[PDB]
């Protein structure tokens, strides 16, 4: 098993009072899991992928990943794990408009420290895959809504990751292009391995997968 | 009453959010070093010519005449052609020397000068800095003599003791002799700034006459004038009423430097503080230029309702100077305190660093005095506003060119 | 100040 | 490309905006500082050739440092010319130097006495009017006396004058007697200074003190407007350090000290360009939080994030100083060669700029450092935050 | 009568060294007084044809007029000029100014257009009790309910008497219990003010409580 949570308690401090929002959660997460992890409004769907990541530390829990400890670990080992086996895709508009579409993809290359001899050519073969080798140098200032949702997919997907956290994939766009960035998703189990959950506000756009699990503030409801 | 562009926009500077309340005071402090130091910088310059006129000019006279190395013998019908001249007030005659003093072996030279005791009061003002509490000793047939504070520093002596002078030699044809010494009393001290009392010392005329073996007879005549920047005019023409010519003089070739010394740190000090407040200007483009795309969508809003090109525009003229006013009276408020307040403030930091600085040696005077006006204040107030009206010009042109077609709205 | 000339005219 | 992680997420961040109005406001705080340093080398420029134009007309023409003994005059026999080995000197000439009294027939001036070698060179040589320098033998008691000097004393070429000296007397049983001779001048010299009215030329051998020998030794420096540094160092025995600040010790650190005041208050000018700092990379992370808490996400540690707006105030900083001290140096050189730029003054004698290479390195780095203070505050405040609740 | 012309407005977008069409051969019949209920859908023309009609944008080819007076072929200064009186802009974005209070809000179009000070304030009055509002007039928009924040943004758009109202599906961002009330008090402003509207949305229910709806297709219109 790669992954394993359980009794995830996490003490946020609140206006002058303590009231747990996580109350025992638990899932097992193994190696390419078909993962359809649901919710609703309130139901943990932001959180619980900052104490994975290491972003976030709980205060009364702790993840256990294959026998490293996440909580368990300092500040600077805790980046080390984010370029390596972790992957984030978010869809606040979380992209440099400063770089072009080659350099956002090629920055988790150069925390890594990584050759440039390898760098240009594991990014290129990246937007290859995806299919936006025209807008290879171009700005994402002047990008459509579809194709910069294609960019923060790409970008998780260098180092090649173990699990990638994602967070509601169709959610800035209509359901025109919401059949695409699915199959695209799902070139991504099949070569590399990598395991995803997906995350959905409703139950309708998340039947891609099997294990349709739904956990309400902790509370599992599958 | 209230504007559009002005009483509508004190709720747009009510802006929070991270580290912004900390800009606030940045900006305030930043913008109030160019100003409330221009406070203290100018009112002190114009407490130096309050003091040159008090302490400098009302004791040396300004026209001074001197025969061509002969003793005035004709100065008796040589004071009426002075007199009666439209711009000459009061004349007296004068008889310098030029002796030391030998009561210690002190190395000091002063300028005895023959001063009438009976006519100093008409032309300027002699003995109103003495200490004692009256000077109507000066009358004829006691041998007084007067000094300043610096030369009673070096000779180490006090009211009322002895001392001895050195007379010139006063031979009728060039001839070597031995120096002729008198042992005199000192009637009293004088201080002014440390400056002019160590190089000055008086003597009244009936004593001078009886020094030198001579009769009715002067070596300079002084004046005095109404007004002293034209003091290269008046001084020409009442030359060759007695003879051809003259040693003619004047303050310019002695104190002249001490005008044109005051004028130039204004002509420094006034372009070395725009540099302050153009650097401190930018503070609010800054701060305009990202109040601009942060409140992007609210100009929008506005555009919708029917304002026209020149609202728009004049909306962040006008914010960027409520943070410009109350930067800039902040430093107006605190400078009226130092500026007013700096003889408490000047000698607390000479005794805490060791030595003082501002010496009564070679320099003006020896306080920092401060004679705070309020015209200055005012024109601080237009300089520090017309700067900050081309730092907020630039950015409202950028938002007035902000179409609502092209954000979301 | 620390500019002097210190000249006389005649 | 860019293999350095910390220099690649600042290059594309120093000018961002398309328009030529844009990318002049990220450029704001380099200007800040390069007009503060140009208002700075210039203005202190001026300042200094006022110090070098008054070191070469006063300390240029009186004996600097005098090393004389303690106990009286110095024996010649006992410390020669080859014996002292101090630095900064590069020539050792003897003197007489002795606080005496003038007397002529008309007036009774003041005036030092200063005995030359007639053997020597002399740094008065070409000031002399027609007169020689060999014309001081010993015996006939021969003077030169200043132009100053001798306009209120009235002494022309070829009269008599008497020197007499009140601090080295004799003792006598009825008082206290000075002790004066008979000196006979060959003429004025003139150098248009302030020292020529109070000092004149004399043989060095004389016994109107004591006594033949001398009192100490002239020595020149490389720089004489610091003696407190070559105060301390190895000094021969049986004599004493007597510098110039015995007579001129209030005149040349006047000069100092208008300086130090000038250099603080051209340096607000600075100080509010290190607070544009504050204001430009402050503000720079409060728009920009999609971009800070995404760099955590990536894999980079907090550590590192910290140096990254660190550059960004340090590019205005380096470029700044280096950009100002090219800036001020124009200025202050080319400000009187084809036309004067900021005004004529009302005498128009030739005001010099003296361009010290030394200064520009202290002035530069002051600007390289108050530059680095202010960027430690948002840097840390860049750190600080936590990467998650940045994004929800 | 006849209050807008609607002709081939062509709005060629230039990109980067690339020119696009969106809009092509968009035809209805706006009259004066009658209300309209063009539908719309994802991809159809919707928020920047109103762009067009209220003159926030500048067509490349082709020039609408209303009443006569041309909206493209018009100046930079009377164009806004025409906003203030004759328009309406009623959107779900939110569109408030949240530095004043409510009373600030719907009193904005009354302040540029430089009017009487007696007669700002009775008619901000007398527009805010009509929809449900003058219990908390005083208030900031920030701390109003889902349901209160857009039925001020209707008073808003309604001081001056617009003859042609600028809506787009104003439903959406609030409650459903008050998501047909406000439908509701836009038809009673037609009728008693004669204020003609327009709402655009994109789905055929709320089109259905308004008048006859117009489909379009990418520009083209279908129905
Ligand atoms: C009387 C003066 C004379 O000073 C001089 O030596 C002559 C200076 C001449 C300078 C000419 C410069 C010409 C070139 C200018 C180039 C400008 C370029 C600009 C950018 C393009 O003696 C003095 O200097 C004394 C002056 C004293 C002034 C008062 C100082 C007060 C300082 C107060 C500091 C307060 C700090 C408070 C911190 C909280
Ligand atoms: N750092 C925080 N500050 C304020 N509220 C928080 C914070 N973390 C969690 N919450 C509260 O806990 C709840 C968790 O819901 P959430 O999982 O965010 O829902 P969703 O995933 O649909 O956004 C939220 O409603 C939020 O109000
Ligand atoms: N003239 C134009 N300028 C810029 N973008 C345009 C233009 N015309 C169309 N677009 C783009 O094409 C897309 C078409 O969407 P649109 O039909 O306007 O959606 P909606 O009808 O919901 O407003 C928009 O997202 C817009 O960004
Ligand atoms: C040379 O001109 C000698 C006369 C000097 C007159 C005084 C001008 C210099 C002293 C300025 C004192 C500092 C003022 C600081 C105000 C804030
Ligand atoms: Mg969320
Ligand atoms: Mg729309």
């Amino acid at each position: 098993i790669l992954l394993q949570c359980d009794n995830l308690c996490k003490r946020y401090q609140e206006g002058s009072v303590q009231t747990d929002v996580l109350h025992n959660v638990s899932f097992s997460v193994g190696e390419g899991e078909m993962m359809a992890i649901v919710g609703s409004s309130g139901s943990g769907k932001s959180t619980l992928l900052h104490l994975l990541g290491g972003l976030d530390t709980p205060t009364s829990g702790d993840v256990i990943f294959n026998g490293q400890p996440m909580s368990k670990l300092s500040s600077a080992a805790k980046a080390e794990l984010r370029n390596q086996k972790l992957g984030f895709i978010y869809q606040f508009h979380h992209l440099l408009p400063d770089f072009t579409a080659l350099e956002n993809v090629a920055m988790p290359l150069l925390i890594g420290k990584k050759k440039p001899a390898e760098i240009n050519s594991r990014a290129l073969e990246m937007l290859k895959a995806v299919g936006l080798d025209h807008r290879a140098n171009h700005r994402p200032s002047e990008l459509s809504g579809g194709e910069r949702q294609r960019v923060a997919i790409a970008r998780a997907l260098v180092n090649n990751p173990r699990l990638v956290l994602a967070d509601e994939p169709t959610g800035n766009l209509d359901a025109r292009n919401a059949d695409s960035i699915f199959q695209l998703l799902g070139e991504l189990n099949r070569l590399q391995g990598t395991a995803f959950l997906v995350v959905t506000h409703d139950l309708q756009l998340a039947k891609r997968m099997s294990r349709q699990l739904e956990m309400r503030d902790g509370r599992l409801t599958a | 009453p209230l504007s559009l562009l002005i009483g509508l926009r004190f709720s747009r500077g009510r802006r929070r959010g991270g580290m912004v309340s900390l800009i606030s005071v940045i900006s305030t402090i930043g913008i109030a070093l160019g100003v409330a130091v221009l406070i203290v910088g100018l009112s002190a310059m114009n407490g130096f010519e309050r003091e040159l006129n008090n302490r400098i000019l009302a004791v040396v006279p300004h026209g001074e005449i001197e025969a061509v190395d002969q003793p005035w013998t004709n100065w008796q019908e040589a004071l009426d052609h002075v007199q009666k001249v439209p711009g000459i007030a009061a004349a007296a005659p004068y008889i310098n020397f030029t002796g030391l003093v030998e009561s210690g072996a002190n190395l000091r030279a002063i300028q005895v000068k023959g001063v009438n005791p009976q006519q100093e009061q008409r032309l300027s003002a002699l003995p109103s800095f003495v200490q004692g509490d009256a000077w109507r000793n000066f009358k004829a047939g006691e041998q007084q003599i007067i000094i300043g504070k610096g030369v009673a520093d070096a000779l180490k002596v006090k009211q009322g003791d002895w001392v001895s002078i050195m007379i010139p030699n006063s031979n009728p044809e060039h001839k070597l002799m031995q120096p002729k010494r008198v042992r005199l009393h000192v009637a009293g001290i004088l201080q002014l700034s440390g400056q002019l009392d160590h190089s000055f010392a008086m003597i009244p005329l009936a004593d001078a006459q009886q020094y030198l073996d001579m009769g009715s007879s002067v070596s300079g005549i002084a004046l005095k004038m109404t007004d002293v920047f034209n003091a290269n005019k008046l001084v020409r023409d009442a030359g060759e009423v007695t003879n051809s010519y003259v040693y003619i003089k004047s303050w310019i070739g002695t104190y002249g430097y001490m005008y044109r010394d005051i004028q130039m740190i204004r002509a420094i000090m006034y372009l070395a503080m725009v540099l302050v407040i153009g650097v401190a200007c930018f503070n609010i483009v800054s701060t305009l230029v990202m109040a601009v795309k942060d409140k992007s969508g609210d100009i929008a809003v506005l555009r919708t309702l029917g304002a026209k090109d020149g609202l728009i525009r004049a909306i962040f003229v006008w914010y960027g100077l409520l943070a410009g006013l109350f930067g800039s009276l902040c430093g107006v408020i605190i400078g009226v305190v130092v500026s007013l307040q700096l003889t408490p403030i000047i000698e607390w930091i000479e005794k805490l660093i060791g030595h003082q600085f501002l010496s009564s040696d070679i320099y003006f005077i020896d306080f920092l005095p401060s004679e705070l006006h309020w015209l200055d204040v005012f024109y601080v107030l237009v300089t520090a506003l017309l700067l900050s009206l081309l730092a907020s010009w630039y950015p409202a042109r950028r938002a007035s060119n902000i179409d609502p077609a092209r954000v979301l709205s | 100040c620390s500019s002097n000339a210190k000249i006389d005219q005649l | 490309y860019q293999p350095v992680a910390l220099f690649i997420g600042l290059r594309y961040m120093r000018g961002r905006a398309a328009d030529r109005f844009g990318r002049f406001v990220s450029w704001l705080s380099t200007i800040g500082i390069t007009l503060g340093v140009m208002a700075l080398v210039t203005v202190l420029s001026v300042m200094n050739g006022f110090e070098r134009e008054l070191q070469n007309n006063i300390l240029g023409l009186m004996p600097q440092a005098i090393l004389s003994s303690e106990h009286g005059s110095l024996n010649p026999q006992q410390l020669p010319e080859t014996a002292v080995k101090l630095d900064g000197v590069n020539r050792v000439a003897p003197i007489t130097t002795g606080d005496v009294v003038l007397q002529s027939a008309r007036s009774v001036a003041v005036g030092v006495m200063l005995g030359i070698d007639p053997a020597q060179k002399d740094p008065l040589t070409p000031y002399l009017v027609n007169v020689k320098q060999t014309d001081l033998e010993p015996g006939k008691y021969n003077v030169i006396l200043g132009e100053q000097l001798a306009s209120q004393l009235g002494v022309n070429r070829g009269d008599q004058i008497r020197v007499m000296v009140p601090s080295a007397s004799q003792f006598t049983p009825m008082g206290r007697i000075p002790s004066q001779r008979l000196f006979n001048v060959i003429g004025t010299f003139a150098a248009n200074s302030e020292v020529d009215g109070y000092e004149m030329l004399v043989n060095i051998e004389d016994a109107s003190r004591l006594m033949g020998n001398i009192t100490g030794w002239r020595l020149w420096l490389d720089e004489p407007l610091k003696v407190d540094s070559l105060s301390q160092q190895k000094l021969p025995e049986g004599s004493k350090w007597q510098d110039w600040r015995d007579r001129k010790g209030e005149l040349f650190q006047a000069v100092r000290m208008e300086k130090n005041m000038m250099g603080l208050l051209l340096s607000l000018i600075v100080a509010v360009a290190a607070f544009n700092i504050i204001t430009s990379l402050g503000l720079m992370v409060m728009e920009k939080q999609g971009e800070v808490a995404i760099l955590q996400t990536q894999g980079l540690t907090p550590r590192q994030i910290m140096m990254v707006f660190m550059v960004q105030g340090a590019s205005a900083g380096i470029i700044g100083a280096i950009l100002g001290a090219a800036l001020g140096a124009l200025l202050a050189s080319q400000l009187n060669n084809l036309m004067p730029i900021i005004g004529v003054l009302l005498d128009g004698a030739a005001l010099p700029v003296a361009i010290e290479p030394l200064q520009v390195i202290v002035i530069a780095l002051v600007a390289m450092a108050i530059a680095l203070l202010s960027t430690l505050y948002p840097s840390w405040r860049a750190a600080a935050t936590q990467p998650a609740e940045a994004l929800r």
